[PDB]
RNA sequence: GAGGUAUG
RNA sequence: ACCCAUGUCCAGGAUGAAGGUAAGGUAAUACUUACUGGAGGUCCGAACCCACGCACGUUGAAAAGUGCGGGGAUGAGGUGUG
RNA sequence: UUAAGGAACUCGGCAAAAUGACCCCGUAACUUCGGGAGAAGGGGUGCUCUAUUAGGGUGCAAGCCCGAGAGAGCCGCAGUGAAUAGGCCCAGGCGACUGUUUAGCAAAAACACAGGUCUCUGCAAAACCGUAAGGUGACGUAUAGGGGCUGACGCCUGCCCGG
RNA sequence: GUCCUAAGGUAGCGAAAUUCCUUGUCGGGUAAGUUCCGACCCGCACGAAAGGCGCAACGAUCUGGGCACUGUCUCAACGAGA
RNA sequence: AUUAGCUAGUUGGUAGGGUAAUGGCCUACCAAGGCAACGAUGCAUAGCCGACCUGAGAGGGUGAUCGGCCACACUGGGACU
RNA sequence: GCGUAAAGCGCGCGCAGGCGGUCUUUUAAGUCUGAUGUGAAAGCCCCCGGCUUAACCGGGGAGGGUCAUUGGAAACUGGAAGACUGGAGUGCAGAAGAGGAGAGUGGAAUUCCACGUGUAGCGGUGAAAUGCGUAGAUAUGUGGAGGAACACCAGUGGCGAAGGCGACUCUCUGGUCUGUAACUGACGCUGAGGCGCGAAAGCGUGGGGAGCAAACAGGAUUAGAUACCCUGGUAGUCCACGCCGUAAACGAUGAGUGCUAAGUGUUAGGGGGUUUCCGCCCCUUAGUGCUGCAGCUAACGCAUUAAGCACUCCGCCUGGGGAG
RNA sequence: AGCCGCCGAAGGUGGGACAGAUAAUUGGGGUGAAGUCGUAACAAGGUAGCCGUAUCGGAAGGUGCGGCUGGAUCACCUCCU
């Protein structure tokens, strides 16, 4: 462009989207108005639990839970690891992370933080999946 | 616009006896031409190709007129009442 | 070399 | 009831169409603002005409009215004479 | 005229009450850009002095009428002090409208309306009245006249000709 | 796919001035709503000049709700006149 | 600018009063200016800076802790001392 | 960065702004420069020291401002006063042109009407059939009516900002190029926001409507055929006026200026050598096309009509889709 | 002291504007190992494709009007190497 063009309008960079929009919103009951606050993790209440058929190429059933977070946003969270404790009205803690197999999931459930009891029988990567040392 | 009439209207407003390329002369001849073309358009309203050249004459006239205004303002305030502008 | 005139 | 010819009636106020003039504006038109103008099965509202509601009357003051409100009221108007 | 309440009445707010006049501020959705609109919602109105008033009208002038704001005050519950003089808003169906109608139970969503469309008619038109003459039509002439249907405006009006 | 047809209802609208069942269902409004508004569509039995759908202004039109106002009422009392 | 007009003590002036002090700070009278596409007006956002993190640097993001300044003490207004 | 990948408004007229030919003087708005003052401490940076080193802490210095005042330079930008002409324009002499609007006009040729001659087919297809035809066609001749478009010329030829413009004549008009150096003397380039124009389709009102023809009907086709195909055929197409303002609106290539090898056609001009004009040759201007050197490009390819080398201005792009 | 006046926060009333949440219902969008009807495009994609527009149609899409080549095979014409 010409310099006069660049002065009449300077540049404008790209509008960045977050991987994790719902972690980046807080709530106050008083105002009843969402408040932008960068957050790593949120807790919620499992509305629904179920299985998913993932994309091509894959075919295994994937465990998800539809959660209502603390801030009121309804979110689908993958339940990683072998087996789980969860059911309806179960409280859950939620971190970000995208299940590439599965279309509508963008977040994971931290395993071992709350009523998400740790995985059974696991020995390796225990800090993930939330088993104590035996 | 005929040659004889053109010669008349250049020689009767020429600043001096040699001159036929002054802004006085050009602005005058343009006012003749644009008035004849205003008549032409009021008759043949949809000859937009003619209306193009009309607006080019008007633009050139305004250009000369601004230059004259910047150059000597007395020439300007003379010509406007001598010709019928504004 | 160019221009124109049924399914998997 | 409809019509024919001929007459006559409609207090007062309001709104402000077209058009026109002028200033601005233009290359010239547009166009804007003001003023003027006086249009309308226009508005408000008496007379005039009608008859929406209610009440009273209902061997009525009256064989269809009275009272309180109501609609139109320059028009597809009302009315007179023949 | 009525305590308190205020549509609980009732087929139904029937009736009644309330609003009401001049000026000023301000005024929505929608709109066929004209309207809606007096929308709504609110304020002020009396008398006295400044006042033969600022200013206007008239007149040869004297004089005679209209009376603009403002201040400064006065009195009352209340100042268009009486009488006369819109209740408003939201939503919807129907009919566009003004108008007409069952004199004497129905005023309407019915009739008409402008507009659309079909159809007929060549002029001694067609259609109508009448036995006929004679007339209307029309002292007109298919951009006119008669009949049928529809019923402003906007977007549209589909298929079927066997009967 | 097949019968019948002259051809089988288009748009638009739709428990409708039309919807029986039917106080249909859902939503709204109300403490409570067979009425009301908006949507749905199994349109008993809408539908395109017996016009369809829509629509500003208009209306003594019909309908539902609200503010104000009130002897309509709770529940009647007084006064005046005929 | 998917916000273009805004302002009416608003702009200037003559007088007057007021503050510790200049000034429409306020009052009265006169004129009708003034600002604005060099983005006024309006909406949303935000305390500002030193500085912090990053980056070859230009620059990008932040304004915890430390220091400076500003603002506010349940919300609003007002004065006294 | 925008030919083909995303990206040049469809094109113009032009207010504002940005940018601006050569020379002299004047200034010092911008620029450059010496001095003074300040830009706190802490923090970054450098140099020392201290905590068993480190982290940390201390001392000192440095840096940092489109900072301000004051004093100097005039090269460039800007302001001012003059002068000049290669830009820009007027004049003068010529040349081309389907540039546009209006009015009128011509004959081919499709259809239709009438009349003769005239007898059983015509039409169409891959085959057909629907359809027209003994109430007489098809064709053939004559005459008449109606409208729409304009063969040859006609050509990568002309003009136009683009859309686009082809039969002829007249009127009214626009723009272009060539030559001159007469005249003015930078008057200019672009151009947001505005204003207008703007294929075909389409919309409103009123005409016209011959052909072609969406829709639609019938006949075939097909598994089916809401299509290709046939026969018919309404809107439209045409005109006047006014809206609509889109396009594979495309050279998919913004306007302007200058510079950087050639070869060759073609158009409109000019200049000169030769020759009886004619004719050939060369030089040059503005266009339009072909092929190619450098150079650029991812390549294809562009190549004095750059997609090269540079400057000014505008518009636009920032992964696909959603989503125009 | 009291009283009267000016300014004056909150409050009340009123109608508009602005921003958001929600809503019977509705619209299209997208995603989703193996469902459905057809085959519109890619080659001449079997009617050449595509742009705009109108209309029609279960759906892709078709037809008309104009426009482009981002058009395959065959032809004469211009032009070049
Ligand atoms: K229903
Ligand atoms: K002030
Ligand atoms: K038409
Ligand atoms: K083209
Ligand atoms: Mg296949
Ligand atoms: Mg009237
Ligand atoms: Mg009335
Ligand atoms: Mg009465
Ligand atoms: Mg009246
Ligand atoms: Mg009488
Ligand atoms: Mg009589
Ligand atoms: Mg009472
Ligand atoms: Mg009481
Ligand atoms: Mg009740
Ligand atoms: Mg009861
Ligand atoms: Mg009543
Ligand atoms: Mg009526
Ligand atoms: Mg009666
Ligand atoms: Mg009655
Ligand atoms: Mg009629
Ligand atoms: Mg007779
Ligand atoms: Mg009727
Ligand atoms: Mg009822
Ligand atoms: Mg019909
Ligand atoms: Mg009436
Ligand atoms: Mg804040
Ligand atoms: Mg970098
Ligand atoms: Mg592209
Ligand atoms: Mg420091
Ligand atoms: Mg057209
Ligand atoms: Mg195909
Ligand atoms: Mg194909
Ligand atoms: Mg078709």
């Amino acid at each position: 462009p010409t310099i006069n063009q660049l002065v009449r309008k300077p540049r404008q960079s790209k509008i960045k989207k977050s991987t994790s929009p719902a972690l980046n919103k807080g709530l106050n009951s008083f105002k009843r108005e969402l408040t932008d606050v960068n957050s790593p993790q949120k807790r919620g209440v499992c509305t629904r639990v179920g299985t998913m058929t993932p994309k091509k190429p894959n075919s295994a059933l994937r465990k998800y839970a539809r959660v209502r977070l603390s801030n009121g946003i309804e979110v689908t969270a993958y339940i990683p690891g072998i087996g789980h404790n969860l059911q309806e009205h179960s409280v859950v803690l939620i971190r970000g992370g995208r299940v590439k197999d599965l279309p509508g999931v963008r977040y994971h459930i931290v395993r071992g933080a709350l009523d998400t009891a740790g995985v059974e029988n696991r020995g390796q990567s225990r800090s993930k999946y939330g088993t104590k040392k035996p | 616009l005929t040659q004889e009439r053109k010669n008349e209207i250049i020689a009767e407003y020429r600043v001096h006896d040699t001159d036929t390329g002054s802004p006085e002369v050009q602005i005058a001849v343009l006012t003749a031409e644009i008035n004849s073309l205003n008549e032409h358009v009021r008759v043949h309203k949809k000859d937009h190709h003619s209306y193009r050249g009309l607006m080019k004459m008007v633009g050139h006239r305004r250009n000369l007129l601004t230059y004259l205004r910047k150059k000597d303002v007395q020439r300007y305030r003379e010509l406007i009442k001598r010709l019928g502008l504004r």
